[PDB]
């Protein structure tokens, strides 16, 4: 399996702050130009709910909150304008092969 | 729209074993896979397994591949996964994912309300 | 009677030679190009008039005059001589886009080797969408924008097209094609690294499988269910499409790749072990054989088509419309992804496939060896070896840019501009030249002194003025015509076509480049010139 470790644990919740949250690929690589990760997102009490796919494209009845960079190894999201209901735990999943493994999730509170 | 349900709550019985089912509908059944997670109280998610409706292919994770049986039936449109050794560990919450329609692979945010085992 | 004589002579031996990927892979895409029916009849008709007649004065020159397509002209005519430069040239354009369809087939043959062959379905393997697999057992609807899992197959892992936007903009370079044609390269090095190979017993091997496995998948294509309605769609006359459409241009370039005149094979490979062994009589069955053979994989082909048309419940013509070398690797494999014991034949097809397009490269890539050394022996004759090193390093540093990403964007113009118009005009010239510099009269006296047999009244004609009158129509429409093409929902740039006709341009332009020089170094004026240039070189 792909071993896939986010290197933020907790972060600050405040209105109108940038928001950085990666995940460690080291070992992986693009196979036809779109990124095999996602990211999803999960309320407390609530089922995760998918926030980015292909870590460039906006999923579906997401606003134009979250947006996923980076190619390759190294990735990134910008949540620029947190309000108080962003407040939840986002994780970070890769499908390349038959590796599929969520990651730890970092929640976000003040 | 693609519903998605599953089964009710269960009882985690030492040596006994249980079914837990997942029937979905408003899309093509045997063109996407099915994922299946396992979210312990407090910690996060966990991966199990996937299996492809057709008989086509049958994949794991690694630490279930002997503790998760995943059945499909192009009948009803209903995935099932049997476990079998149960203990005071697997009394978690199971839902059901359905995957991309291929080069993405990603979830289509069509997840069941969760089936917590205890 | 049916006594069957000519069947039992001569045909066991004839058969294994005529056995070239011009007639398995680049017949059917032609054919299918420009309908099928439609294209048999002009094809035969301009391989009797223009096909057989070259084909036996290459073969009389090459027993004759025993030299390389460089060093012939030296006893012929001295001022052509820029016919052997442009004939090396064609062949470097070959060998750069020609090795791309063994690249893709070894690829092939390497990703077949699983129990479960990816051709079958599409379930989210490596990388799909938007996938329609059951035809007919589940009995669903087919709707437009639908693709079978073996198409994309090929657009997706094989050749990925969709990284590169077009012609114009060209990605990076595959390494799991590259890995391949690394491969590729080397066997071919070490197999020419000598050029001993008149009469071994490789043949025997290596081309009797093959035609037992054709057999095989073609009585298995008979086998199959809806294949009535792909014979009629290969046998329809539709007199329409030959008046006024322009099919005789792929016809000439289809006969002209798949027979040997043009690329300088024949005067090469000719010009050892034979003279005056029966001549008149081999040429014949040859050509006899590599029809015979055409024709069977081009039903075969034809036959898959009708059943893969049936499946999808559409027309005949519209199955592969912008498809375009993507014939075989498509169709072939529906056809073997539905047999018993699918992965053993795949594997057996794609090895015969590998072997066959390796005897035929064998033969284009010695053609240009075996030339250079008569015509420079005092340098290149004693090496051997860092001369086709050489040759082979400038072959793969050739065929990079169709490893791109749009590997689709350039075979497809190197197969018509490089090998259409450039073969044809060399073949035109070298006919011309022939017939009146060098003299039809004493070609005949040489003829009959070597043979015993004066040629007949048909072929006295046809090098003065039925194959060149043809060559130069054709030359003459497809300059006139946009040769323009489509390919993938793209068809091509404005510039596509400049760049084209400088392709074809820069293979042709040595011969008047050898006139303007010739008349430079002997003395004289214009007429007298000319005088000396025209004799022949006296030894
Ligand atoms: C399968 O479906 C996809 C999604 O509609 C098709 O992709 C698009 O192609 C059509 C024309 O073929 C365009 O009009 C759309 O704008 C495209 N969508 C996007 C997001 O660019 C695809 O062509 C279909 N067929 C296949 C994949 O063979
Ligand atoms: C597709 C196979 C075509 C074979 C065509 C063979 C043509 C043979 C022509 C022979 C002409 C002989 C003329 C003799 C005149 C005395
Ligand atoms: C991973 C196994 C790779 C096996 C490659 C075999 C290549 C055979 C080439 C034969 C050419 C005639
Ligand atoms: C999928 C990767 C296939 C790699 C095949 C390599 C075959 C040997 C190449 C040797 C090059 C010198
Ligand atoms: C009708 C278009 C003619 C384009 C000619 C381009 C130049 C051809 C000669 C190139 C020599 C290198
Ligand atoms: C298959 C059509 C062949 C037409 C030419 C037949 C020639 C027969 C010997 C004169
Ligand atoms: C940008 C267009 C590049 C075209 C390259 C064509 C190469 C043909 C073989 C030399
Ligand atoms: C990403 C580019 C990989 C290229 C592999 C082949 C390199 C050949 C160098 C001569
Ligand atoms: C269903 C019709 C099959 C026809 C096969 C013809 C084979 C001809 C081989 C020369
Ligand atoms: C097109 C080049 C040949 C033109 C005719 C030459 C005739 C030479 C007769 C001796
Ligand atoms: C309508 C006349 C077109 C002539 C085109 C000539 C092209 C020559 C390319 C070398
Ligand atoms: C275009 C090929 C030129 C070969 C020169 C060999 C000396
Ligand atoms: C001695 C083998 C050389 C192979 C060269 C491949 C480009
Ligand atoms: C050798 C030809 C076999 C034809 C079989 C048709 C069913
Ligand atoms: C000995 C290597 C020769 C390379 C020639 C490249 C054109
Ligand atoms: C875009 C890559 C071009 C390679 C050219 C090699 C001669
Ligand atoms: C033997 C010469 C024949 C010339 C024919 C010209 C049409
Ligand atoms: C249908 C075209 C026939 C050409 C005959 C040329 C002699
Ligand atoms: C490429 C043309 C060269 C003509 C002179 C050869 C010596
Ligand atoms: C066709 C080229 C002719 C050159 C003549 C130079 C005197
Ligand atoms: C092929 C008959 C002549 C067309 C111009
Ligand atoms: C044929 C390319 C040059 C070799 C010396
Ligand atoms: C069909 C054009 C002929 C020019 C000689
Ligand atoms: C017309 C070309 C002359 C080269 C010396
Ligand atoms: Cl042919």
């Amino acid at each position: 399996d792909i071993v896939l470790t986010q290197s933020p644990a907790s972060l600050a919740v405040s209105l109108g702050q940038r928001a950085t949250i990666s995940c460690r690929a080291s070992e992986s690589v693009d196979n036809y130009g779109i990124s095999f990760l996602n990211w999803f997102q999960q309320k407390p009490g609530q089922p995760p709910k998918l926030l980015i796919y292909a870590a460039s494209n906006q999923g579906s009845g997401v606003p134009a909150r979250f947006s996923g960079s980076g190619s390759g190894t190294y990735f990134s999201l910008n949540i620029h304008p947190m309000e108080e209901d962003d407040t939840a735990v986002y994780f970070c999943q890769q499908t390349k092969g038959v590796s599929w493994t969520f990651g730890g999730g970092t929640k976000v509170e003040i | 729209q693609v519903q998605l349900q599953q089964s009710g709550p269960e009882l985690v019985k030492l040596g006994a074993s249980v079914r837990i089912s997942c029937k979905a509908s408003g899309y093509r059944f045997s063109y996407s896979w099915m994922n299946w997670v396992k979210q312990r109280p407090g910690k996060g998610l966990e991966w199990i397994g996937r299996i492809y409706p057709g008989d086509g292919d049958t994949k794991y994770s690694g630490k279930f591949k002997g503790k998760a049986t995943l059945t499909a039936d192009k009948s009803s449109s209903t995935v099932y996964m049997q476990l079998s050794s149960l203990t005071s560990e697997d009394s978690a919450v199971y839902f059901c994912a359905r995957s991309a329609y291929g080069s993405e692979g990603f979830a289509m945010d069509y997840w069941g309300q969760g089936t917590s085992v205890t | 009677r049916e006594t069957w004589g000519k069947k039992v002579d001569f045909l066991l031996s004839v058969i294994g030679y005529a056995v070239d990927l011009g007639n398995v892979w680049r017949f059917p895409y032609i054919c299918y190009q420009n309908g099928g029916g439609a294209f048999l009849l002009p094809y035969t008709i301009m391989a009797i008039f223009g096909g057989i007649p070259l084909f036996y004065m290459e073969l009389a020159l090459g027993q004759y005059h025993r030299n390389g397509c460089i060093s012939i002209w030296r006893k012929i005519c001295p001022i052509f001589k820029g016919i052997g430069y442009a004939i090396c040239i064609i062949a470097f354009y070959i060998a750069s886009y020609y090795n791309t369809i063994m690249a893709w087939a070894l690829y092939y043959l390497i990703s077949s080797f699983t129990d479960q062959l990816p051709w079958t379905s599409c379930k989210n393997s490596w990388n799909t969408g938007n996938c329609t697999n059951y035809f007919s057992e589940d009995n669903i609807t087919w709707t437009l924008h639908s693709t079978s899992p073996a198409e994309e197959f090929y657009t997706r892992h094989v050749l990925q097209i969709h990284r590169s936007k077009g012609l114009q903009d060209l990605g990076g370079i595959s390494w799991q094609l590259a890995l391949c044609i690394m491969l590729i390269f080397t066997v071919i090095y070490f197999s020419i690294w000598k050029g001993v190979k008149t009469s071994g017993k490789v043949v025997w091997v290596t081309a009797t499988f093959p035609y037992i496995i054709l057999s095989v998948l073609l009585v298995r294509g008979a086998t199959l269910p809806g294949a009535w309605r792909g014979v009629l769609f290969y046998l329809k006359p539709n007199w329409q499409k030959l008046l006024e459409t322009g099919v005789w241009i792929d016809a000439a370039a289809q006969i002209f790749f798949s027979l040997g005149p043009g690329f300088g094979v024949l005067l090469a490979f000719a010009s050892y072990n034979k003279f005056n062994n029966n001549c008149y009589q081999d040429a014949l069955v040859t050509s006899v054989v590599n029809c015979m053979t055409s024709f069977v994989s081009g039903f075969v082909i034809f036959t898959v088509l009708g059943y893969m048309a049936e499946m999808r419940n559409e027309d005949v013509s519209e199955v592969a419309k912008d498809a375009g070398p993507s014939l075989l690797f498509i169709t072939y494999a529906e056809a073997i992804a539905n047999m018993p014991a699918s992965t053993f034949f795949a594997i057996i097809f794609f090895l015969m496939l590998i072997t066959l397009g390796l005897d035929s490269t064998f033969a284009g890539l010695e053609g240009v060896i075996t030339a250079v050394l008569d015509e420079f022996p005092h340098v290149w004759a004693k090496r051997r070896e860092r001369f086709v090193l050489a040759v082979v390093i400038t072959c793969f540093f050739g065929s990079l840019v169709t490893l791109t990403f749009g590997g689709a964007y350039v075979v497809k113009l190197l197969e018509e501009y490089a090998t259409g118009p450039a073969v044809l005009t060399v073949a035109l010239i070298e006919a011309v030249a022939v017939s009146w510099f060098y003299g039809i009269t004493q070609f005949c006296r040489d003829v009959k002194e070597m043979l015993g047999f004066s040629p007949g009244w048909f072929w006295r004609i046809c090098w003065v003025a039925i194959s060149p009158l043809f060559l130069l129509f054709i030359i003459c429409s497809f300059l006139m015509s946009p040769p323009q093409l489509r390919l993938f929902q793209y068809n091509y740039p404005y510039w596509s076509i400049i760049l084209g006709y400088c392709i074809g341009t820069s293979s042709f332009i040595c011969i008047p480049t050898y006139i303007a020089y010739r008349l430079i170094i002997t003395p004289g004026t214009f007429k007298e010139r000319i005088i000396k240039s025209i004799t022949p070189e006296t030894p």
